[PDB]
């Protein structure tokens, strides 16, 4: 029952922030390709006192796309992921996944 | 709130006993029990005819370990047992003749029969364990096919097959028909269905088996969003490549890389569970299951040290937080102001959940039982009903609870397993009293654990086994039973499943040995039960309890459930079916017999009546008639309990409370009188090394003066003894004077003044503050001084009395200086005199004997010291006095002893060194004050008129007049018993703990783990098909299933998306109706006696009757109705430690009053002795007195209420009453003897239980010198009725008075308490060959007789004593629980007076501990195991199988022996079995009466095998640290009840010590807190 309180605690601590870029991320349709996700997600990392880890998996897909998972060192922690044939596109996909994921926790 | 008890584990055993039978059961414990006790029952016939009981299985021959079958058989089947090992050479010599039960393979028994050493005529019982396996079937195919049906049916041993519950098999039903038919054809037995399944099928109302279809799920935006993010997570997880050679890539971890687990398996299981819950139940249930999986996964993060597992589990927890966010936002999307979250669950729920809610709403007392196959579904379902009941006022009246199948492994996590088991017991407790009507179970609640009667069972999952389906069907036991199965295009599959399972019910329930009454037959019973009047023992009373035909079977069931029993003794009525053809009409007849625990052992015979249920109702009607005719059922028809039983009134008046009684009461809180001389002669002086004083030994016999006793009453002669002063051991004799002295008043006054001077100023044994008066009605004993005559005698020293009278105020006074100047010295004056000082202590002087005159010592001589040079200088410095004449020699003195008691019979001479030489507490102070050596000066000291030798004779009399005032009450008790009796004339340790734990854990292993393997094979196997072919009955399956299909679509099972003469004539179709009109007449009913008269006339008019046999009804009746079957179905020894040495009641002087006064002196005063030596045996007499008497007054009354009678008569309140009516209370001494305060020279508050502590001790007073028998007459003096009463008049026998005759009354009645009548044999003779059967039951008991050392004159009490409570075949006598009941008290005396009479002389605490260690059920169990009495006894109970199985696993791993209960000793004295303990005790009843009340015979027989271990307990006697802590504070240190703290996790235990305080200790559990409290008490006290 302590982890129900931990789920509620994580929901509250990621719905308690009042940053402008988080409000912009919730407002902006993140399916748009004009938004950088790597640089914006690094800015969000520097803003929200956690550290983004781009753990780049050495094992690619069976179809041949390089894989990389990101870690958002919050309390509790979060892990997102992405894939793509080059490192930049896969990291952009993983950052977009983590940014829409934060768009879930910034939804009120 | 009650249930009708059915014959479970009774019809199975009866059908397994009568005909060749096949039993299919779930647990492997119950099948092995039924096989084991069937071997036990058939071994009675295997013993006489020289036959072999066999056990065929596949677990045999696997290892040299004793498998479960061998160890269970060598404990419980109290027989000779052998099991084949895989690699033995099979000795053919005597292993099949010297072993009752042999456990062989089918191949092993086949090859044994092939060698023709053992024949098929020489085997009695064949039992085939798990023969439904196809491998076992092919094993036993040649065994049957070549030997068994070629053998004649007269040469056939009885065949019982065991099978797994093959009904649960997932094959087609034509395969099941081929199974039943082929296995009946091969194994040659009827298949009796025989399980919990079929008793809950037959004997409970079969539910309407409902299918409820549910619609497929509709989706909304939240549902596709959740499914999309989880499908993305499965895309990543199945996309993720796992390889130990890629994550790590180390070649030196080749065996270690395999042990690293896959970090995707738990994500796959978790999100697959969430995916199927999204698919079938809904996003609400999925969010709850995701919350549960987060609660699991955050701990699963903590457990792992690997990195990739950690980031993947963090990713899964990330996904769970995502799902919680979407679902909580969507539920808060609809959570407006006043919006109903009930409807928010309603819209998002799947139609499966809403259809379950409709099933719940159709049930507006409820008992709902909902199953599932997964635990997390159970938890989320529980939370659905909780959130619904907290939001829906319609379902607000619903209380629900869930239970999971998560019994953890105890070898890894035992504490969490204990938590889950405690939680399980708690919720089963909260469910079984109907606090919460809705329970959600899992597969663990299908078998094993029972539930009460339910009215609705809902299966969420349609099961793959029939055992789960029909157990769910059976759990709805109440009459409105509804078996709802939910499904969500699967309607056709569920319809096929229902038709298949109802087909299994059809060919399983009808394939029985008992069957049901059909519904039209039930309606026939309804119209038939009104044809007879209600049997009433009180027909005049309108509101009397009545027995009709219909409720009679329920009353007989309740009477059979009401007999006293444990959890595993199970007693049921036994009715047997017989059809009789009469005038061409088939009229079934029902016989009925009660169990043996009820004394009605004879069969009760019904009459033939045309239907089954009416004949059963007549059997129950005549059974209730015979029940009230004997007296087991009262007028109110309630069967007799232990509390409600009342014995005969001549034994009930002792329980009446006293008027004072009716701390709680009764709880633990001039005449020539007799003259005698006291002659003292030294016989053993003090040794020279023991004489620390270094002085001359003074015997008392050199003294010219001694003492004499002058008594008005006659002094009886007593045994000689000695006195042990500082001088040594002195023999004491009481010399009788040859002449009688007259009395004079002035000499009486002088003698009384001498006594006052002796008791106040000489011996000081009459201390002050009290008064004295030398004229008492109670005795007139005087003590006189005498001087030895020159002729050799002793004459009264009247001159000494005159000197004492003239010197009554002798005190040390200041002698003047002129008188000391004029004082000379005489050595004869100071030869053997007593000196006191007058320079110091004038008010309280000290008295010293004269030891040595020293002419070399003088006042001019040197004082022993440098501060005082001379004695004169010492005196003039310390006291300022001048010694006048200093030329005289000094004086050596000897101090008096500081201890008054000197006898304590025959242990003071070695107790002189115990405490420092009479304990000398003033010696150290006076040697510090007066500088060690007490060399005195005779002119400055005074001389007493009392001589020093007479003083040494006078100090050995401590107890003088309080002794005489006390030792008349005991002689008065002696006079009363001699008046009413005839005898007597009227005028390391941690290593030990860890070894015990490892042996217990590794040796249990035949316990609930077998229940967990049953739980494993519950929903997994359902296997072992044999053969199926194209037979035409397959088409007989296909139509009927379709017919069953047309039931389900039409019976409401599938729910879519929406004249009294006429009944008397039919009552007796073979009886003419004009006779019935003659008997009826003005009346309106036919009585039972009318039916007896009609059947008696039919037997008279038609003398040839017939019988036929069917049913599950037992052949355990036999004899009374069967075996003969000749046309009757209408009506009925050294003298050491010798108990038996009763001395003669003619010519005996009777008891000495010293032993009675020992019974009157307690341990509270503790004046050398105590009552606890006698009462420790005395309490054990009362049972041995009362119970044996209660064996003879109520011979046909069972022990379950005689135990209540014994507990009422042996009770401490009862002995309080019995001691108070004799008014003994002023007779004990409960005050400390001390003359200042509580002695009157010529009261005591006494506790309740302490009065009892005298009274039982009183019979101990008559234990030895009176023997037992006249001791019985002492409770005839009490009124404890133990001996039979004969009422007579004055016989006038001048030879002697009758031993036990009382005083005559006003009607001159004379009561004689004669001998105990010898009991009748319990061998009832309803059959004319009960002696022949008793001879036919016990072949091998001569080995039992040579093992003990006793040969029985009669096997009647032995055969009863060898017979279980639930052993209904042994119908001749009762069970072994009536010879337990008196044998325990008889062996309790044998052990107790063995422990009391031995010359080691243990303490009262030591004797109590030796009793409580030497008497328990475990020690009789131990000597039962060790000396081979796992070889003779008979038994019939279910779980005794596994209990006593694991018991001899414990014993034989240890090697029988003792040490486990020798640890249980002080590990529990500071109950795994019962029966085999009391088995060894049960024979102690039989030899109590086979030897005709000879305790010496029993002890002599059992001594040769008891002697080394009672010697070992006589090596373990000398005291204990726990016994230390209980001799300091036995009652004072009391450990209080624990109290919970505010944290709710800690427990505090407070121990209170009186006059010291309360000490509290805290701890996590109760034992640690109690230990902390004990350590705090030890730290404050020690």
């Amino acid at each position: 029952t302590q982890h129900s309180n931990k789920v509620s605690q994580f929901h509250k601590t990621l719905k308690n922030a009042t940053g402008k870029k988080l409000l912009k991320l919730q407002k902006t349709c993140l399916k748009n390709n004009k938004i950088d996700y790597i640089k914006l997600l690094g800015e969000i990392a520097t803003e929200n006192q956690f550290e983004v880890t781009y753990v780049d998996i050495e094992e690619k897909t069976f179809s041949g796309q390089f894989q990389c998972l990101v870690q958002l060192s919050t309390l509790p922690v979060g892990v997102c992921h992405g894939s793509g044939p080059t490192a930049a596109d896969a990291q952009r996909h993983a950052a977009q996944n983590a940014l829409e994921y934060l768009k879930i926790m910034t939804k009120k | 709130t009650v249930f009708t008890p059915r014959d479970f584990q009774v019809e199975l055993l009866a059908t397994a006993y009568e005909r060749n039978t096949i039993i299919c059961l779930g647990h492997r414990s119950s099948k092995e029990f039924i096989a084991l006790k069937l071997l036990q029952e058939l071994s009675r016939r295997a013993r006489r005819h020289g036959r072999v009981s066999v056990y065929l299985s596949c677990e045999v021959g696997t290892s040299t370990e004793p498998c479960s079958i061998y160890t269970m058989l060598t404990h419980l089947t109290d027989l000779r047992v052998w099991q084949e090992q895989p690699d033995m050479q099979i000795p053919f010599d005597h292993c099949w003749t010297d072993y009752h039960v042999s456990i062989l393979r089918p191949e092993g028994f086949l090859y044994l029969l092939e060698t023709r050493e053992l024949l098929l005529s020489r085997v009695e019982l064949i039992v085939l364990e798990d023969c439904h396996d196809s491998a076992v079937y092919q094993r036993i195919r040649p065994l049957f096919e070549n030997h068994i049906m070629p053998a004649p049916p007269a040469d056939r041993p009885r065949i019982l097959g065991l099978a797994g519950p093959l009904h649960s098999a997932g094959c087609e039903l034509q395969q099941l028909s081929a199974m039943l038919a082929t296995l009946e054809q091969s194994v040659l037995c009827q298949i009796e269905s025989a399980s919990d399944i079929v008793t809950v099928l037959r004997y409970c109302s079969r539910p309407h088996e409902y299918i409820v279809q549910c619609a497929p799920f509709e989706m909304d935006e939240l549902s596709l969003v959740l499914a999309d993010v989880l499908n993305t997570h499965k895309s990543f997880l199945l996309d993720h490549r796992y390889d130990p050679y890629e994550i790590y890539g180390t070649d030196q971890f080749m065996d270690e890389l395999k042990d690293i687990p896959d970090p995707k398996v738990d994500p796959l299981n978790v999100i697959n569970s969430l995916l199927v819950v999204l698919h079938e139940m809904g996003p609400w249930c999925t969010q709850r299951a995701a919350h549960h999986f987060y609660q699991c996964n955050e701990k699963l993060k903590v457990k792992t040290p690997h990195e990739r597992h950690y980031l993947l589990y963090c990713l899964v927890s990330t996904a769970l937080i995502q799902l919680y966010s979407l679902c909580e936002h969507a539920f808060h999307r609809h959570l407006g102001s006043g919006s109903d979250s009930r409807q928010t669950i309603e819209r998002y729920s799947s139609p499966k959940v809403r259809r379950l809610l409709q099933t719940l709403r159709c049930f507006k007392t409820l008992c709902a039982l909902i199953y599932c196959n997964q635990n997390h579904t159970a938890r989320v379902l529980f939370e659905l009903l909780a959130e619904i009941s907290r939001r829906d006022p319609d379902l607000k009246f619903l209380r629900c609870q869930y239970t999971t199948d998560r019994v953890a492994d105890p070898t890894t996590e035992p504490k969490e397993a204990e938590l889950e088991h405690r939680r399980q017991e708690e919720v089963l407790k909260r469910f079984r009293m109907h606090d919460c009507n809705v329970l959600i179970g899992t597969s663990v609640l299908e078998e094993g654990i029972d539930v009460p009667k339910c009215n609705l069972v809902v299966r969420w999952d349609p099961p793959t086994t029939y055992r789960s389906y029909v157990q769910c069907k059976g759990r709805a036991r109440a009459a409105p039973a509804y078996h709802v199965i939910l499904v969500a295009s699967t309607t056709k599959d569920l319809v096929h499943q229902m038709a298949q399972y109802r087909e299994i019910e059809q060919m399983l329930l009808s394939k029985c040995a008992n069957t049901e009454p059909p519904e039209q037959e039930q309606c026939e019973a309804e119209r038939f039960s009104a044809c007879l009047a209600a049997y009433r023992p009180k027909p005049h009373l309108l509101t009397g309890a009545s027995v009709d035909l219909g409720s009679a079977i329920a009353l007989v069931n309740k009477y059979c459930a009401r007999l006293p029993s444990d959890t595993f003794t199970k007693l049921t009525a036994l009715w047997r079916c017989t059809r009789n053809e009469r005038a061409g009409v088939t009229l079934f007849q029902y016989t009925l017999r009660l169990p043996i625990n009820s004394p009605l052992k004879h069969d009760i015979v019904g009459l033939p009546m045309p239907t089954q249920t009416l004949a059963r109702r007549l059997a129950a009607l005549q059974a209730c008639v015979e029940l009230h005719r004997i007296g087991e059922l009262d007028d109110q028809l309630q069967p007799i309990g232990k509390e409600g039983f009342r014995a005969l009134e001549p034994d009930w008046e002792c329980f009446e409370l006293e008027p004072e009684d009716e701390p709680r009461p009764g709880t633990t809180k001039g005449a020539p009188c007799y003259l005698y001389f006291i002659q003292l002669t030294l016989q053993c002086p003090i040794p020279e090394e023991q004489n620390t004083r270094g002085r001359k030994i003074y015997p008392p016999e050199d003294a010219q003066q001694g003492f004499g006793i002058l008594t008005t009453k006659r002094i009886p002669k007593l045994s000689a003894f000695s006195i042990f002063t500082r001088s040594g051991e002195v023999k004491v004799s009481l010399e009788l004077a040859k002449e009688r002295v007259i009395l004079t008043s002035e000499q009486i006054v002088c003698i009384n003044g001498f006594l006052n001077y002796t008791f106040t100023n000489v011996l000081r044994l009459q201390k002050f503050l009290m008064l004295f008066d030398p004229d008492s009605t109670e005795n007139c004993v005087f003590i006189v001084p005498t001087v030895k005559a020159p002729a050799g005698g002793k004459h009264i020293d009247w001159q000494f009395l005159e000197l004492i009278q003239a010197n009554g105020n002798t005190m040390p006074r200041a002698v003047p200086d002129e008188e000391r100047q004029a004082q000379p010295f005489d050595p004869q004056r100071f030869q053997d005199a007593v000196v006191m000082p007058w320079y110091r202590n004038q008010d309280q002087p000290q008295y010293f004997y004269v030891a040595e005159i020293c002419p070399h010592l003088s006042p001019l001589s040197c004082f022993p010291g440098d501060n005082y040079r001379t004695f004169k200088h010492y005196y003039l410095v310390k006291y300022g006095l001048t010694i006048q004449n200093t030329s005289q020699p000094l004086l050596d003195v000897d101090h008096t002893s500081a201890r008054l008691n000197f006898l304590t019979p025959r242990y003071v001479n070695r107790k002189g060194v115990a405490l420092p030489t009479s304990s000398e507490e003033t010696k150290r102070a006076k040697r510090e004050n007066l500088e060690q050596k007490q060399i005195l000066v005779p002119e400055l000291c005074t001389v007493h008129p009392f001589p020093a030798s007479l003083w040494r004779t006078a100090v050995c009399l401590p107890c003088i007049l309080y002794r005489i005032n006390g030792l008349l009450l005991a002689d008065d008790i002696r006079k009363q018993v001699s008046a009413d009796l005839g005898l007597g004339r009227q005028q390391t340790a941690q290593e030990v703990e860890k070894r015990q734990k490892q042996l217990s854990i590794i040796q249990a292993t035949n316990a609930n783990e077998r229940q967990y393997q049953q739980t494993k094979n519950l929903l997994i196997g359902f296997n072992f098909k044999h053969e199926d072919q194209k037979e035409p009955a397959t088409i007989r399956y296909e139509e009927s299933i379709a017919k069953l299909k047309t039931e389900i679509e039409s019976g409401g099972m599938l729910v879519p998306h929406d004249s009294m003469m006429e009944l008397l004539k039919q009552l007796l179709p073979y009886v003419n109706e004009d006779v019935l009109a003659k008997k009826l007449g003005d009346r309106r009913e036919l009585l039972l006696s009318d039916l007896v008269e009609l059947n008696a006339d039919w037997v008279a008019r038609h003398e040839q009757e017939t019988y036929n046999v069917m049913g599950c009804g037992d052949s355990f009746d036999n004899y009374n109705d069967h075996h003969r079957l000749n046309l009757d179905e209408k009506q009925l020894l050294p003298a050491g430690f010798s108990f038996d040495r009763q001395p003669d009641l003619v010519g005996h002087p009777g008891p000495s009053p010293s032993i009675i006064l020992q019974a009157l002196t307690m341990s509270n005063a503790n004046d050398g002795i105590n009552l606890e030596r006698l009462e420790t045996i005395g309490d054990s007499f009362l049972k041995y007195a009362i119970t044996t008497y209660l064996y003879i007054t109520y011979e046909n009354v069972h022990e379950g209420k005689l135990s209540h009678l014994r507990s009422k008569q042996v009770a401490n309140l009862n002995l309080y009453r019995l001691g108070r009516r004799k008014r003994l209370g002023e007779y004990m001494i409960a005050t400390k003897f001390e003359p200042h305060d509580n002695w009157l020279p010529p009261q005591h508050s006494i506790p309740d239980k302490s009065i009892a502590d005298c009274v039982e001790a009183l019979i101990g007073a008559y234990l030895i010198e009176c023997g037992p028998r006249g001791a019985l007459l002492f409770m005839a003096w009490l009124g404890v009725r133990v001996l039979p009463i004969t009422r007579q008049l004055d016989g006038g026998n001048q030879e002697q008075r009758i031993p036990g005759s009382t005083k005559p009354n006003a009607e001159n009645v004379v009561t004689v308490y004669g001998a105990w009548p010898t009991p009748r044999s319990p061998l009832l003779h309803f059959a004319p060959n009960a002696t022949e059967e008793l001879d036919q039951l016990l072949s091998g008991f001569e080995e039992f007789e040579e093992s003990l050392g006793y040969k029985f004159r009669d096997r009647s009490y032995l055969l009863q004593a060898m017979t279980h409570a639930s052993y209904t075949p042994n119908r001749l006598t009762d069970c072994y629980q009536r010879l337990e009941f008196l044998g325990d008290a008889v062996l309790d005396y044998l052990i107790t007076r063995h422990l009391y009479e031995d010359p080691r002389q243990h303490s009262p605490g030591a004797l109590t501990d030796l009793r409580s260690a030497l008497v328990n059920n475990t020690i009789f169990a131990s000597l039962a195991v060790r000396h081979g009495f796992h070889k003779f006894f008979r038994h019939l109970s279910p779980g005794l199988n596994d209990v006593i199985d694991r018991f001899v696993r414990i014993q034989q791993e240890n090697g029988h022996c003792i040490s486990e209960e020798y640890y249980l000793l002080s590990e529990e004295e500071c109950e795994v079995p019962k029966a085999l303990g009391d088995v060894f005790e049960s024979i102690a009843g039989a030899i109590f009466l086979d030897s005709n009340m000879s305790l010496d015979v029993v002890w002599h027989v059992y001594s040769n095998m008891m002697s080394p271990e009672i010697e070992q307990f006589s090596n373990s006697v000398p005291k204990s640290p726990i016994r230390e802590l209980l001799e300091l504070e036995p009652e004072t240190a009391k450990f209080g009840k624990p109290e919970k703290l505010a944290d709710g996790r800690r427990v505090r235990v407070t121990v209170d010590v009186f006059c010291k305080g309360t000490f509290r200790g805290i701890g996590r559990n109760y034992r640690i807190a109690k230990c902390t409290a004990a350590k705090c008490a030890l730290r404050q006290l020690k």
